[PDB]
């Protein structure tokens, strides 16, 4: 076929 | 109180086996690793605390602790994998686990927290997570019947947990777990909070960037209707995952396509395509090439709506990234296309702009380029317009484009290239 292939953070750190 | 104390004294405290200074101590600890800069992980992990944390969590009669430890080893697993390994390595999975089961939300929160941050480091860790059995009491503190009771943030933790427990490849998450959490994100996806609906998108797209067999999973969950009306959202961080999710869905067969056109995606794509934002459009450009990449009834639907000038626009003027989506887009259409379609194509006016971009230094670009100006002749000589064509092509300065190609490195760009001077220029 001519089908292709080709932000959220993958961890967050909890502050104050 | 417990601020700003040293790492010695945290673990003077902590060694003290007088529960109440190790509860002062676990604070501080949590204090530092919460600071605006630099938090001592390493520092924390060296003087051996982690052990200590993860005891604490078991204390059911010390909440505070417990809720201390928590956000303290949260924090800790936020870091690098190695950070993160540290955690894992002291036994914190079965522990967070248990204390989702915990009577005070804060606390089961924490541990959601702490759980996405392991799951996120990367398919082993995610399949680790899985394999303690997180799964059926993460989407035991869902089982609502309207999630709007629950605290905003609360929810939003638990979605981005759940996100990454749909994240990352190389194994995709196990299929048993993807069908668990389905019907739960199916939920989330139509909750009305903005980071829950980005973070539900988030997760569909990963789902969807897969196999075939992937794709048909969610598509079959019957999403894509809302995901179709995610893509009209007005905030950024909801359109781009939705975007994506739609994307990979058209990566599929051409039936999964199919629904994404039914659920009424291409009327969306005039502003996608002219979107602010250049990661949008590349995104909504490397769509619609796949979408060209099908049958030739589709590629009459984005025809019908009025989506080929939206392509010359793209070609003419646009980030490099997406100029060459849409030479793909074209290629593709030209591929594919009846020869009426194709006509339609160049009264559109993609002929100038095609030739603009033979001025590239990309070669893939030029290879993609040259095979439409090929497939759009071979529409001319069914229809004995050849001459039409390439006078078009000398007129906007293409032929000693095409006739220095002849000259170019690659072979398969100068081989072309020579191909259609002689061909039709000859």
């Amino acid at each position: 076929s001519r089908k292709r292939a080709r932000e959220q953070p993958s961890k967050r750190r909890r502050v104050e | 109180g417990t601020v700003n104390w040293s790492v010695e004294d945290i673990v003077k405290g902590i060694n003290s086996n007088n529960l109440e200074s190790q509860l002062q101590a676990t604070q501080a600890a949590r204090k530092l690793l919460s600071r605006e800069k630099q938090p001592p992980i390493d520092n924390i992990i060296r003087a051996g605390l982690i052990p200590k944390f993860v005891s604490f969590l078991g204390k059911t009669d010390c909440s505070p602790i417990q809720f201390e430890s928590a956000w303290a080893l949260t924090n800790i697993a936020s870091g690098t994998s190695e950070q993160t390994k540290a955690v894992v390595d002291g036994g914190a999975i079965p522990a967070f686990i248990s204390l989702l089961a915990s009577p005070h939300a804060h606390i089961s929160e924490q541990a959601v927290w702490a759980l996405g941050n392991i799951a996120g480091d990367g398919s082993a860790f995610r399949d680790l997570v899985i394999k303690h059995g997180a799964i059926d009491p993460l989407l035991a503190l869902l089982a609502v019947p309207d999630l709007s009771t629950l605290a905003c943030g609360y929810l939003r933790n638990l979605t981005w947990t759940l996100s990454n427990l749909c994240r990352n490849k190389n194994p995709a998450p196990p299929l048993d777990a993807v069908e668990q959490i389905l019907p739960t994100l199916v939920r989330l996806l139509h909750h009305n909070d903005p980071e829950v609906l980005a973070d539900s998108c988030w997760a569909i797209s990963y789902l969807t960037d897969g196999p075939n067999e992937r794709i048909e999973m969610v598509v079959k969950k019957g999403v894509v209707p809302q995901l179709v009306k995610l893509l009209g959202a007005t905030e950024l961080p909801i359109v781009t995952p939705a975007l994506r999710a739609i994307g990979n869905i058209v990566t599929g067969t051409d039936e999964q396509t199919q629904k994404v056109i039914d659920a009424g995606a291409l009327a969306v794509f005039p502003s996608l395509l002219t979107n602010p934002k250049t990661n949008i459009q590349k995104e909504a450009t490397w769509t619609m090439s796949n979408i060209t990449a099908g049958r030739q009834d589709q590629i009459q639907q984005v025809v019908n709506h009025g989506l080929v000038p939206f392509l010359v626009g793209v070609l003419s003027k646009a980030d490099f990234k997406t100029q060459k989506e849409a030479a793909w887009a074209i290629t593709n259409y030209t591929s594919g296309g009846t020869v009426e379609q194709i006509v339609y194509l160049v009264h559109c006016g993609i002929i100038e702009p095609l030739m603009n971009l033979l001025s590239a230094k990309d070669t893939k670009i030029i290879q993609v380029i040259l095979d439409a100006i090929s497939n759009i002749f071979q529409a001319a000589e069914k229809l004995g317009e050849t001459e039409k064509l390439s006078i078009m092509i000398e007129e906007c300065g293409g032929l000693d484009k095409i006739e220095a190609l002849q000259r170019h490195e690659n072979e398969s760009v100068y081989k072309a290239s020579l191909n259609l001077i002689e061909k039709y220029f000859s």
